[PDB]
């Protein structure tokens, strides 16, 4: 029952002062904890050690906008002048020896969204089925979705004017620099590809629609 | 007391 | 200072896996090694700790009889055995360094991705994508990598000699087959006068294809 309590999510305005709470179990209210930062497809980064008095020791490559403080069982990570780069899951950890065994426990982490960032609108690369693939009576239409922010998108395909559900597979977004990328594939027969005047990859992002079309003609 | 050694 | 983890592993359900963590540019026996599982949505799950000077180990209760931590002083390498795997064991696992005297996991490995699946191992079908309907001082070439399992694939252009203007997009997964695509923007001076290939290696099938992009 060494337990660290964190809220699953926190939102802060760009440039604002951010404070995250990690709460120790009452019996462990005096313990020193560690702060970690995790962005997707990167290992966790050590942020700082934080003792009951508010004294802290920050790890390498942590900017000075990052500080720590304490009040009873509460341990705080403060980010002054919150930046888009600071979007991450912040996890606290705590070590002890209990029933003669070392244990380390993590909190559930706080996913930090920075609000008030200007959006990036996706641009589209589309590829028709290769003659090589078409030889096998199969057609894969490719939609490559570049340089959007934030990460949330939905993708639809149209054959002429009519939405296509069957055969559509769309990726999760992956970070690339300060933006995101995704891909969508439409699987058709050769006959379906050749029988329609146009196909459209349609991306919805933050109220915007981005469409790019292909034609077998 | 928190035990800090492994 | 680095922790160098072993490569992506495919494991059949009901079997075991051993993943490795090699200490680089620091004294292995002077820090402990801890092992951590990435949780499905957010957060981390502690597995245990090996004291390499001691051979001493401690574990999260849940991982007792599931994980075994070993340390080889001779090779500066820590090992984690995970036994009788199910889909719930499909995860990225990290090793991290800690002092004998402070809780901090101050340096972390790059992670090992474990896939636990009965799904069929399938080399990719690779198709070259010519410029869509072609004229202009620049052209965008594509590469389609269809229906592979498991991850990972390594995709390069001209075996990594063509580094500039490459974009490789996230893979999709449907019915235990992945698909992905890459594009590269090249000058009309470079292509098609020069041979440009998409190179796709699939370690799990021991396959590599180099696919030449040819003009219509
Ligand atoms: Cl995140
Ligand atoms: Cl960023
Ligand atoms: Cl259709
Ligand atoms: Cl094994
Ligand atoms: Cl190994
Ligand atoms: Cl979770
Ligand atoms: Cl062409």
């Amino acid at each position: 029952q060494l337990v660290l309590t964190q809220s699953s999510s926190a939102s802060f305005s760009l440039g604002a002062s951010a404070k995250l709470t990690c709460t120790l179990s009452s019996q462990h209210s005096t313990y020193t904890i560690e702060w970690y930062q995790q962005q997707p497809l990167k290992p966790p980064k050590y942020v700082m050690e934080l003792k009951k008095d508010g004294s802290h020791s920050t790890g390498d490559g942590i900017p000075d906008r990052f500080s720590g403080s304490s009040s009873g069982a509460d341990r705080y990570l403060s980010i002054s002048n919150i930046q888009p780069e600071d979007e991450a899951i912040y996890i606290c950890g705590v070590g002890d020896t209990i029933k003669e065994q070392f244990v380390y426990v993590f909190g559930g982490g706080t996913k930090v969204t920075v609000l008030g960032q200007p959006k990036s609108t996706p641009t589209l690369t589309v590829f028709p089925p290769s003659s090589e693939e078409l030889k096998e009576n199969k057609a894969t239409l490719v939609c490559l979705i570049s340089n959007f922010s934030p990460s949330g998108v939905t993708v639809a395909w149209k054959a002429n004017g009519t939405p296509i559900t069957q055969g559509v597979d769309t990726s999760n977004p992956t970070k690339e620099g300060n933006k995101f990328m995704a891909s969508s594939f439409l699987h058709l027969t050769s006959d379906q590809w050749r029988s329609h005047n146009s196909f459209t990859c349609q991306v919805t992002h933050e109220g915007d629609t981005v469409e790019k079309s292909l034609s077998p003609a | 007391v928190q035990i800090l050694n492994k | 200072v680095q922790l160098q983890q072993s490569g992506a592993a495919l494991v059949r359900p009901g079997t075991s896996v051993k993943v490795s963590c090699r200490a680089s540019e620091y004294a292995f026996t002077n820090y402990v090694i801890e092992w951590v599982k990435q949780r499905p949505g957010q957060g981390l799950e502690w597995i245990g700790v090996i004291n390499p000077g001691s051979g001493g180990t401690n574990y999260n209760e849940k991982f007792k009889g599931k994980a075994t931590l070993i340390a080889d002083k001779s090779s500066s390498t820590a090992y984690m055995q995970l036994s009788s795997l199910t889909s719930d064991d499909s995860a990225v696992y990290f090793c991290a360094r800690s002092t004998y005297y402070s809780g901090a996991l101050d340096y972390w490995g790059q992670g090992t991705s474990v896939t636990v699946s009965s799904a069929k191992t399938t080399a990719p079908s690779v198709y070259p994508l010519a410029p869509v309907c072609t004229t202009g001082s620049s052209v965008t070439l594509g590469c389609l990598v269809k229906g592979y399992f498991p991850e990972p694939v390594t995709l390069t252009w001209n075996s990594g000699s063509l580094s500039s203007g490459v974009h490789t997009f996230p893979a999709v997964l449907q019915s235990d087959l992945y698909t992905l695509s890459s594009s590269v923007t090249v000058t009309s001076s470079t292509w098609p006068s020069q041979s440009i290939t998409c190179n796709v290696a699939h370690p799990a099938s021991s396959t590599k294809v180099d696919k030449k992009i040819e003009p219509r």
